[PDB]
This record gives C-alpha cells, structure tokens and sequence, in this order.
C-alpha cells in the first residue's frame, strides 16, 4: 500500500 | 534486515466478527514481534509485545500468537473503533524493522448521504475565486458520483473531491466536492447544481441554488 | 503520567537540516532511552536511532553519517538533528519510549512531526466560512463548515468552538490543488435551531505559517 502522510492511513 | 511481509493489505470483516492478521518473517525471529494500532491522525498504540503477551490498557479482545517466522494478531469481536492499520515490529536482529501494515474496514449496512450545498462566501468572491462545495454526509459505502452542473453544461475537471476515513463509531464515510471557478466565470452563471448518486439512493439528489 | 511532546511540524529546504526537540515528562532521560522513528509515504515505518540513559547513541545504518542525536537530562529535552534532506526524507517523524529501559517495545510515541521536504515556501490558509440555509437544512439538522484554502506545507488543524464541539464534526484530508497549495473543508452537523442561538467558529492553526484564525459561521 501507501502511508498517506496527511491521515496517517494506509491508503490503497 | 529482516524483512515482515503483513498480509493481506487489506481486511474488510462485518462488526462482532473475528479477525486476523498475518505476519511473515523472513528469517526466523523467535517470539521477538510486537504489534501496534494505527488510528487516524493517531501515533501507534503498541498492542502486544512478544508475540502473546499482554500490555495494560489494552482491550482483553487482542491477543497475538506465533514464532519462527509465521505470526497472528487477533481481535475476537471486532467493534467500530478497531478500524485502524495494524503494524507488527521485530526485534530478534539489529536494526529493529516493521511490516508495512493491514488495514482494518468494517463492513456495515448501507446508508444514503444527506446532501448539502454551499455557495461561495462574498468574502472568497472578494479575492476572484469561487469554490462551490456539495458535501455527502454520513453515508455506506464510500462509492459515491458527484456530477457537476452549471446551466446545465456538465462540467468536467474542475472540481476535486476528498473522503474522510472511515468513522470509528457509525463506520460511514463523508465526502467533499469542492467545484473551483474565477470569480468571472462564476458571476457569468447562474444555476449553480451538483448531483449525487449512491447505492442508498433510489434516484440521483440534486442541491442547487442560483446565484443570489 | 509518561508524555513525549515534539515540536511542531514544518518545511525543510532540499539539502537541509532537519531539529526536532522531543521535550517528556512522566519519567527522567537519566532512566531511559529515547528512540526516533519516521514514518514516510515509500519506506513506512523506520527506525532511525536512539539515545540511551547515558548518552550513548545508536543510528539505523543508512543515518550513520547524517543523523546526530542530543539530549538535555535537566531540561528533560532530546534533540534530532539529520542533515541535507531531500524529497524522501518527507514525513512524519516521531519520539518513542520503550517499555524498559534497554528495550524496543515502543509504548509512549510523541505525537509526531510532519516535516515536508520541498523548495517552496511556507503560506498561511484563508478561512472561509460554508454558511447553513436552506440549501444546507434537511429535517431540523443544518450543516455548516469553514473552507480552509490555499495552504502549504500541511499540516493545518481544526476544530469547533475551541475544542467544546466534536460530535458531528468532519475534516477532509487536504487535497493539493494545481497552484501547488492545499485546500481542505471541515464541516459539522447541528440542530438547526441553535443557529439563533448558538456562535459557531472554526478554529484554524497553521503552525508552519504562525496562522491562527477564528472564523465565526452565520446563517446568510
Ligand atoms: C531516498 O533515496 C535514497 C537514494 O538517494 C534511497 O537510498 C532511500 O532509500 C530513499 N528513501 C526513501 C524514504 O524513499
């Protein structure tokens, strides 16, 4: 996945 | 280093179902993992440390188990608030390195957004740019069309939609459409309308307004 | 009660350095390590390094030569300093405290420190208000919301009536726009008879600008 820096969740 | 493969990289699971998350080492690492919880906005919240053993605080329905190389986070009734990315840690070899996370969504059932609609301030208006954003409310699931209209031309790549993550105590989703013009073209229109389509609804809503 | 609290978030020049003080309380640096771990968009997870009770550090092997890590026992302050970033080097990095002392289950995280590595500069957001109407009054409940526009780098927060409003509150993730600027709304649900009664204001803090705003939003 990737580490979305704005909600610190995974986002995919 | 050792390499933690987390899999799958995601897990979609219904409420007060159970759920597990793997942990593959590539290289065996004893009962040396820890785990941690990811929540939005949050830092990590270390959940289990050694493989299985307990940290205060922590809600008696995770638990962890494995060695080697073959490794289990469990939580036994999943609730609302466990939606959050999984990490797991080893620490058997220098340096200590992490996989790189499950995500946890909740499946819930299906809820129709409320739509709302908010033209430009007169204030935005006072620096030549207008925003116009239709809001969807509180909705399941996050597959929503927002189809923009100004008199009746569809309009097409100017506007930009942003979903907040799942909510931890309704799991439904939000979502923005911010459609962006000059203040010219904006003052040359008048019906301003966005519409929205959503498994919950039975037919597209329509917002809109005229300008002033 | 065991606290870590970082300094706030920031940009970085390409081929600069990066500080970040890490201040805690709950417990004495003369008993524990401090770790530093980063969380970045590509590599995720990572740990860079720490420094023990007594002042001797380790760094993860790729930091070895730009990576130094200080402390101040009495001020119960540790400092970060890594030098020359580039893009990569973009995101969020933390503080953690162990469980023990010599050990690396990290139970305490400071809240982190979003640094963005870029060549542009800092700007603060204009705050618009998304005023409740009809347009935005469905079955007794009106939505109303603060556009937050033209922004950089992130992070901006915001919350309602200075913290006292929670319930019914969204902020969008920021989106990038085309100007290179971000862009976020936050919106919240009320009942829409308290629009008479009841002030309602966004509170906006872009601490790598020094921007605060109270936008206080009406019914128009
Ligand atoms: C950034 O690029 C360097 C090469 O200059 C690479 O070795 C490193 O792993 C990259 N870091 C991230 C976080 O992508």
């Amino acid at each position: 996945c990737q580490h979305d820096l704005s909600t610190r969740r995974l986002k995919c | 280093d050792i390499l933690l493969t987390q899999s799958p990289v995601i897990l979609s699971v219904s409420p007060g179902e159970r759920v597990s998350f793997s942990c593959r080492a590539s290289q065996s690492i004893g009962t040396n993992i820890h785990w941690y919880q990811q929540r939005t906005n949050g830092s990590p919240r270390l959940l289990i440390k050694y493989a299985s053993e307990s940290i205060s605080g922590i809600p008696s329905r995770f638990s962890g188990s494995g060695s080697g190389t073959d490794f289990t986070l469990s939580i036994n009734s999943v609730e609302s608030e466990d939606i959050a990315d999984y990490y797991c840690q080893q620490n058997n070899n220098w340096p200590t390195t992490f996989g790189a996370g499950t995500k946890l969504e909740l499946k819930r059932t299906v809820a129709a957004p409320s739509v709302f609609i908010f033209p430009p301030s007169d204030e935005q208006l006072k620096s030549g740019t207008a925003s116009v954003v239709c809001l969807l409310n509180n909705f399941y699931p996050r597959e929503a069309k927002v189809q923009w209209k100004v008199d009746n031309a569809l309009q097409s790549g100017n506007s930009q939609e942003s979903v907040t993550e799942q909510d931890s105590k309704d799991s439904t989703y939000s979502l923005s459409s911010t459609l962006t013009l000059s203040k010219a073209d904006y003052e040359k229109h008048k019906v301003y309308a966005c519409e929205v389509t959503h498994q919950g609804l039975s037919s597209p809503v329509t917002k809109s307004f005229n300008r002033g | 009660q065991v606290q870590l609290k970082q300094s706030g978030p920031g940009l970085v020049q390409p081929s600069q350095s990066l500080s970040i003080t890490c201040t805690v309380s709950g417990f004495s640096l003369t008993n524990y390590g401090v770790h530093w771990v980063r969380q970045s968009p590509g590599k995720g997870l990572e740990w860079l390094g720490v420094i023990w009770s007594g002042g001797n550090t380790d760094y993860n092997t790729p930091f070895t030569s730009r990576l130094s890590i200080n402390k101040d026992n009495s001020k119960s302050q540790v400092f970060f300093k890594m030098n020359s970033l580039q893009s990569n080097d973009t995101a969020i990095y933390y503080c953690a405290r162990a469980l023990t002392y010599y050990d690396y289950e990290f139970a305490y995280w400071g809240q982190g420190t979003l640094v963005t590595v870029s060549a542009a500069s800092t700007k603060g957001p204009s705050v618009f208000p998304l005023a409740p109407s009809s347009k935005s009054t469905s079955g007794g409940t009106a939505a109303l919301g603060c556009l937050v526009k033209d922004y950089f780098p992130e992070p901006v927060t915001v919350s309602w009536n200075s913290g006292a409003l929670t319930s019914g509150v969204h902020t969008f993730p920021a989106v990038l726009q085309s100007s290179g600027l971000y862009s976020l709304s936050s919106v919240v649900t009320v009942p829409s008879s308290s629009l008479g009664t009841q002030t309602y204001i966004c509170n906006v803090n872009h601490k790598p600008s020094n921007t605060k705003v109270d936008k206080r939003v009406e019914p128009k």
